[PDB]
């Protein structure tokens, strides 16, 4: 309980109603003289109502009346001109309204009624915002109204008529106006930051007393003054609290941290101090003694217009208002509370069904540890491929991409699909073209969907993935072309059988000799055989020949299975080429060294650039005039070399970029005379695959060179290797980028080597 | 020697204790049975959803991204975790939203993973939104011959500083 | 009822949304009325305001790219540029883990700008780092020298083009003209030029009209402004002198002593923080800041029970955080109170609006576990952390220990080579990863780590007996 | 004038400094992740930012060379006025001189270097 605002008599006042300031008022209205208050709230709805609380209750709404006119500031004082019995003031938007609340007594507890007479009324021509109400000058038993007006304006009545009405100068938002009587003075805080007094005949004779510039415009002001030693103002700010004095400047002030509503500096308790207590937009009441928070509570609502008053024999109650309707008497709870588990014993553990379900999830765990069909269609004709993708169960999130190759390039990449209903299924189409130069390493293309299962546990839905690969053609790179005699390097594929016809191999390119051109100038020859029955491909790019080896060994494969007969090789004992492969491996290796040389001067030119640059920043902050020292010219001339090595750096990876594909290009030919030179299955084909063709392109990280390196020196440590000497002397793997390519050509020549001798690959 | 001190708190609070030790105690083995419980649970849906960066099949993944402007640097830290196996058939696939995200390449294979060696894989995330929104960006690693994820990670791309 | 009165009535209940749209209406209503013009813009700038003192972002820029500090290589101790970490967690080489984030915390700085990209977003700021730190009223139409000649729309308008708009080279021409017009005498205006220019780099021109706003008028504001200048220009011990001039000003001020408390602790000397935190408690009580410090500072020096009633504290003056529960879930269990331990860690959970939060959670769970033994709980604690945040290199090493602890060498060797690649500043990572290196030979892996943990942790007494033993072996 | 044109070429100025700096931010970050283009965008932007302030240099440079030989020129009229007087009759002027300067009273300022 302790800090929190426990709860007395408390209710909800309405039907979505709406208060403000000056809304509650405490006091007796009555006039009983016994000391207890009695509340009193009226919305701008138009229902006053007065409450007697006592410790809900149905007896305790003295009146609920409805008046037609919205009501603003309700107020208690000497408002008649004929007697010292307070009275109800009530300030409509455009009318004033003196009431008495004289309560009749009946011989029962709920047989007592309560009038309220119109004692006199105000037609208000301006607008009415917000009142004060005093003894103003030095007369006694009297009570004196000064209402203002939302345009500024402030009129007095003087208890009985309009006595009369001055405007305010230089205001636009009216601000809280309140009344001094140890100094007779209307102090107010206009719209410019300015808390102004005016002494009451300067007005009373029409100009401004004293002001004084707080940091912002303030929400109340509250002039408290049941102390006469030493007088004091209070301005409550949106952002601050100040306490001024009666000259006008600040006797002290607090930089509060949250956002105030309300403060209401209540009776005091040592001397020359004056408590206070204020309340956040945070639920919450301080309780300071004029800088020093004393006490704290978290209050239920947003309290507007809290007062203080004695209800019910029990002084010092705190009653609060919210603006939507809620109303509460309470008092401070005082009681620190242990902190401590309830010792509960009827509630127990139901051991039963939390076990069941412990057992469940539990097996899940142990048990683990020990819906969509794709297809892609390719055209026989910039070849259009056409992919189906048919669900089981109803599926989300749907996204298919396409990844065919570097030079190829697609007219649509994404597709997506959201939520489809099962047994249904999609078409998309797209166009493959080819879109460079140099041809691609592999015709061959992925398409790859990505969608979701909504579950129980994830109803978003678990995602899952799904691929399938299409095969294009060579009539998408390639061409009939002239054949020539002799090129740079040849190689040989012999097969059991007799040699076929290429145009029967190869029908597409209208002699038992053959040739090609692809996209971009580069001749390959095809040449069939008359005595023996090896084919020989020939060119001067050891690039070129992998895609005619690959497409002629491909159709070899298929043609001779629509023949229905069974055995077929296509040996080529002879020497695997290690030689014109190597040198494709020193230019990409050399166009990566070039790479990082580029990188680590552009590094210096940045540098070079940032120095200068901080000191003509330097000059530019300073005051005074400089001459520039040609700084502007240096800095030219950096600028110029940065823009020289970043197109440098531009043109070397494009050349990377390309030296990779055709190196992709001529390891995949390896592979392939390697997986032919010896009798290699399936399996050892697929982690030579994995070997040599690690990675799309390369990066300032990871390159081709230390990947393939790493995972050739794995593979011969752990497979080709007897001797642990060199196991671990040579046979290391790193990932760094070397400074020579001759470890990775020995061990590249060594697995050829112990490939030879009759070694076999293996995983673990 | 720097012995603590113990303060009124600490007498109060064995006192508490030795006068209602009882109760402490079964309370606090309810708490651990529930939070078995509870723990179970979120350890079994993780492994539904395979939302762990680090699960017999060893691999082990984390995302970090870099730079801020319009153009991050996303490098993938994979690595194989085992004493001599590598791992032949693994691919990597990202999921993004295609509206904030322009990924070149969001699906790749990875190389032969030697045990031992932290391999990054790079890509360059690019935010098309002109105005700052910040979305996460999956990634699941995964068999070719399988279409459950083998693991995932999460990455909230931070706020693109635009133009 | 009215229009006018209804629309300034919302404003003084705070409403923000209810004004401006009854303004709204009055305005298409009447193409010339300036108070519901000028309330309008209040509305508009107060939806958004945050006060300046407290937003020191800095950016990544003025860290490095901008020098105004006069010395080099000051003496140290007078220059913002306890518990070792072997108890108290850290976040750089130094500066263990503080409470109470604040948007002005700096928390170390980097040396390069590559250091500074390369490493996370939210590593030395509370945000992640930038480069640098209809419309209601179009600012490219108004003649702002004509509403400078009215104070009344001059203020709000400032107010709007700072705080809403954010376009300082506007708001200073307004404030120039309008300081000209009040012929220099009326420090609110000062103090807001010196806002515009403190926020557009040029420190000393700002100082100058703080210093010319003091002298018109003494204001908390203006003394916490001065501050941040001198903050700035790297000058602590100019800033506590003002400090304790404003205190002399102000006897009491809540603010003024946790700016001094900031200052210590930025210099880190803790032994004058909590002084001048207990300062705060003894003027506040409720102060979130020094509660939290003093608290944490308490659980640190193992004497969580203190911590838990400091927590507890704030549990008391309705604060309901993810951050306050899994406190006092820690107090709870270290100050050995078993009953109220694992509903407050519940209850952090609940409250967790992250995935950061939820997984700093399941570390702390796990942290329960592995104290409670059943180190299976705990694994499951320090995955889920993995799970909800990858990059929690904590996580990675205590999942490591405990595999090194079941007995998988691999796995641990590559979490520890996560969690330190992660976070380097941490020292367990690092020692932890030669200790196994060193157990199992390589004993050039254990001494580049181990020389990593010198580097993190330098007065370490472990790692100081590696190194020789590896150096021994060395020769 | 001058004054007040000083304000908001500096002003301008820190503004486009700051814009500097955050650009070479940008552009050691896209030099750091090797993307050439956009670090080419961004000393293109710096090339232009830096000869704007260049221009507001020049600018700034001549009005405050302007500024200071006014403000000498205001001394050198107090110090002339003061010195047409022997004795104490002139320390007086200097000081009312310095006190009219700071409320711009600049008729009776006039009156002081007229009569004394």
């Amino acid at each position: 309980s302790l800090f929190k605002a426990r709860d007395w008599w408390s209710t909800v006042l309405g039907d979505k109603e709406e208060f403000d300031q000056g809304c509650l008022c405490l006091a007796d209205v009555d006039n009983t003289g016994n000391g207890q208050d009695k509340i009193i709230v009226g919305s701008f709805m138009g229902y006053l109502r007065i409450f007697n609380p006592h410790p809900a209750q149905a007896e305790d709404l003295l009146l609920e009346v409805h008046l037609r006119d919205p009501i603003l500031q309700v107020e208690v004082g000497k408002f008649v001109s004929g007697t010292e019995m307070l009275h109800l003031a009530v300030l409509h938007s455009r009318k004033l309204c003196v009431y008495s609340v004289s309560g009749t007594l009946g011989n029962v507890e709920h047989g007592n009624q309560y009038q309220i007479k119109l004692m006199y009324e105000h037609n208000l021509q301006r607008t009415a915002c917000n009142m004060t109400y005093g003894s103003f000058g030095g007369v006694k038993g009297r009570d004196l109204i000064c209402i203002q007006s939302v345009d500024g304006m402030l009129m007095v009545f003087e208890q009985e008529s309009y006595a009369f009405g001055r405007f305010l100068p230089g205001s636009l938002l009216p601000g809280p106006l309140a009344y001094s009587s140890r100094t007779d003075s209307f102090i107010t805080v206009s719209s410019c930051h300015q808390v102004e007094s005016y002494k009451y005949q300067v007005l009373a004779f029409a100009v401004v007393d004293w002001t004084l510039n707080i940091g912002e415009q303030a929400i109340d002001i509250c002039i408290v003054s049941f102390i006469q030693s030493a007088s004091s103002v209070f301005v409550l700010g949106e952002r601050n609290f100040f306490c001024l004095k009666d000259n006008g400047q600040i006797q002290f002030m607090k930089k509060l941290d949250y956002s105030p509503s309300c403060f209401l500096p209540y009776c005091s308790v040592s001397e020359g101090t004056i408590n206070t207590l204020i309340g956040n937009h945070n639920n919450m009441l301080h309780i300071y003694q004029d800088v020093t928070l004393k006490w704290a509570t978290q209050l239920p609502h947003v309290p507007v217009a809290v007062r203080v008053g004695c209800l019910h024999d029990l002084k010092g109650v705190i009653v609060t208002l919210s603006d939507d309707g809620h109303l509460q008497c309470s008092y401070l709870g005082t009681d620190p509370s242990l902190f401590q588990a309830p010792k509960v014993e009827s509630r127990e553990l139901n051991y039963d069904e939390l076990d069941m379900e412990l057992k469940e999830l539990q097996k899940v765990i142990k048990n683990v540890n020990k819906d969509l069909k794709v297809s892609a269609m390719v055209s026989p004709n910039s070849v259009t491929v056409k992919v189906t993708l048919k669900n089981r169960v109803a599926l989300q999130k749907i996204k298919l991409s396409i990844y065919v190759q570097p030079p190829l390039v697609l007219t649509g990449d994404q597709f997506t699909f959201e939520f489809m209903a099962p047994e249904m299924t999609r078409t998309v189409g797209f166009s493959v073209y080819l879109k460079g130069s140099y041809s691609p390493p592999e015709l061959e293309g992925n398409a790859v969907v990505s969608y979701s299962r909504p579950t129980e546990r994830n109803p978003d839905g678990i995602p899952r993935v799904s691929q399938c690969k299409f095969r294009l053609p060579l009539k998408l790179v390639c061409l009939p072309g002239q054949p020539s005699k002799t090129a740079s390097h040849k190689l040989t594929i012999d097969t059991n059988k007799s040699p076929v016809s290429l145009l029967s191999l190869f029908p597409g390119f209208a002699v038992n000799v053959m040739g090609f051109r692809f996209l971009g100038g580069s001749q390959v020859t095809l040449l069939a055989s008359k005595t023996s029955q090896r084919y020989r491909i020939q060119s001067e790019q050891f690039e070129d020949l992998w895609l005619i080896t690959n497409e002629l060994i491909i159709r070899l494969q298929e043609y001779f299975e629509k023949q229905g007969i069974k055995d077929f090789t296509c040996s080529f004992s002879g020497s695997v080429p290690l030689e014109e492969y190597f040198e494709l491996i020193d230019h990409h290796f050399e166009l990566r060294i070039n790479g990082e040389k580029l990188e680590e001067l552009l590094s210096e030119r940045a540098v070079q650039f940032r120095a200068i640059q901080r000191r003509l920043l330097t000059r530019f902050k300073d005051k005074t005039p400089a001459p520039l020292q040609h700084l502007d010219t240096l800095l030219d001339g950096t600028y110029k070399q940065v823009i020289a090595l970043a197109d440098a750096v531009e043109e070397n990876q494009d050349n990377l970029f390309q030296s990779f594909t055709r190196l992709k290009s001529a390891t995949h030919l390896v592979i392939l005379l390697i997986g032919l030179w010896q009798k290699l299955s399936a399996d050892q084909i697929a982690i030579l695959e994995a070997a040599f063709l690690p990675l799309q392109q390369d990066t300032q990280e990871l390159g081709w060179e230390e990947t393939v390196d790493a995972a050739l020196s794995h593979l011969l440590k752990t497979c080709l290797s007897k001797s642990s000497k060199e196991q671990a002397l040579n046979l290391n793997s790193q990932l760094g980028i070397p400074k020579d390519t001759s470890q990775l050509k020995k061990h590249i020549t060594l697995f050829c080597d112990r490939l030879a001798k009759g070694g076999r690959l293996c995983l673990s | 020697l720097n012995v603590p001190r113990k303060t009124r708190l600490y007498v109060d609070q064995t006192l508490r204790e030795r006068e209602a030790g009882t109760a402490m105690h079964r309370t606090f083995q309810a708490d651990l049975y529930l939070l078995r419980l509870r723990a179970a649970r979120a350890y079994v849906q993780a492994l539904e959803s395979s939302l762990s960066p680090v699960s017999r099949e060893p691999l082990k993944l984390h995302a970090v991204v870099q730079g801020l402007g319009p153009t991050f640097k996303l490098t993938l830290h994979l690595q194989n975790t085992s004493t001599a196996r590598p791992i032949l058939g693994l691919v990597v696939c990202f999921l993004y939203n295609e509206v904030l995200y322009a990924l070149p390449r969001a699906f790749f294979k990875v190389p032969l993973l030697v045990p031992g060696l932290n391999y990054p894989l790079e890509t360059f995330v690019k935010s098309l939104s002109d105005k700052g929104i910040s979305d996460i960006i999956k990634v699941l690693v995964l068999r070719e011959g399988q279409s459950t994820p083998l693991l995932s990670a999460h990455i909230n791309m931070p706020m693109s500083e635009g133009l | 009822m009215e229009p006018l009165l209804l629309a300034w009535s919302y404003f003084r209940r705070r409403r923000f949304q209810l004004c401006a749209d009854l303004c709204t209406q009055m305005l298409e209503k009447s193409p010339c009325d300036q108070a519901a013009w000028i309330l309008k813009a209040r509305a508009l700038t107060e939806m958004v305001y945050v006060d300046e003192i407290d937003v020191d972002e800095e950016g990544i820029a003025e860290m490095i790219l901008d020098e105004n500090a006069i010395a080099q290589v000051p003496r140290p101790g007078t220059s913002l540029k306890g518990p070792s970490p072997a108890v108290r967690p850290v976040t750089q080489a130094g500066r263990p883990i503080t409470g109470f984030l604040r948007p002005s915390t700096q928390s170390g700085r980097p040396g390069t700008i590559e250091q500074a990209i390369k490493t996370p977003r939210t590593a030395y700021t509370a945000r992640p780092i930038a480069s640098s730190s209809g419309p209601f009223i179009n600012l490219s139409r108004l003649n702002l020298a004509k509403y400078a000649q009215k104070p009344k729309l001059a203020k709000a308008l400032f107010e709007y083009i700072f705080h809403h708009e954010n376009d300082v080279k506007t708001a200073l021409d307004l404030a120039a003209l309008s300081t000209e017009h009040s012929q220099y005498k009326d420090w609110w205006w000062k103090v807001q030029i010196g806002k515009c220019y403190y926020r557009l780099g040029l420190y000393r021109e700002a100082e100058k009209q703080f210093k010319s706003a003091l002298k018109q008028q003494e204001m908390v504001d203006t003394f916490l402004y001065l501050a941040k200048v001198y903050i700035s220009l790297d000058q602590p011990l100019t800033a506590l002198n003002l400090f304790k001039q404003g205190l002399d000003k102000f006897p009491g001020e809540v603010t003024l002593l946790c700016g001094i408390a900031r200052i210590y602790e930025e210099m880190n000397n803790i032994s004058s923080a909590t002084e001048y935190y207990k300062e705060v408690l003894k003027q506040d009580n409720t102060h979130v800041e020094a509660i939290a410090c003093i608290g944490s500072n308490h659980f640190y020096t193992d004497q969580p029970e203190v911590a838990l009633r400091f927590y507890r504290r704030l549990l008391q003056m309705g604060v309901y955080n993810c951050q306050l529960f899994n406190n006092l879930g820690l107090c709870c269990f270290y100050a050995q109170q078993y009953d109220m331990t694992l509903t407050s860690f519940e209850r952090a959970l609940s409250l967790a609006e992250n995935e950061e939060e939820v997984a700093d959670v399941w570390y702390n769970l796990g942290h329960v576990a592995v104290g409670t033994g059943d180190t299976n709980l705990a694994h499951q604690c320090f995955r889920l952390a993995l799970v909800s945040n990858n990059q929690h290199a904590e996580a990675y090493n205590n999942l490591a220990v405990l595999e090194m602890r079941r007995g998988h060498v691999e796995q641990a060797k590559a979490l520890l080579q996560t969690a330190s690649s992660l976070a380097p500043h941490m020292y367990e990572p690092h020692f932890n990863f030669a200790t196994i290196s060193d157990k199992i030979g390589d004993l050039q892996r254990s001494y580049a780590a181990a020389k990593k943990s010198e580097a993190a942790f330098p007065d370490h007494v472990d790692t100081q007996h590696l190194i020789k033993q590896l150096e021994q072996h060395f020769a | 004038e001058y004054h007040s044109v000083h304000q908001k070429l500096s002003a301008d100025m820190a503004d486009n400094s700051n814009l500097i700096r955050s650009l070479l931010v940008q552009a050691e970050d896209a030099r750091l992740m090797r993307d050439m283009k956009t670090m080419k965008n961004r000393y293109k932007e710096l090339y232009d930012l830096n000869k704007d302030l260049l221009n507001g240099y020049k600018i700034r440079c001549n009005n405050h060379t302007e500024l200071l030989g006014s403000l000498k020129a205001v001394n050198q009229a107090i110090q002339r006025a003061g010195h047409l007087r022997v004795g104490k009759p002139k320390n007086q002027v200097i000081t009312a001189c310095r006190d009219a300067i700071r409320s711009n009273n600049i008729n009776m300022l006039f009156r002081i270097m007229r009569v004394g």
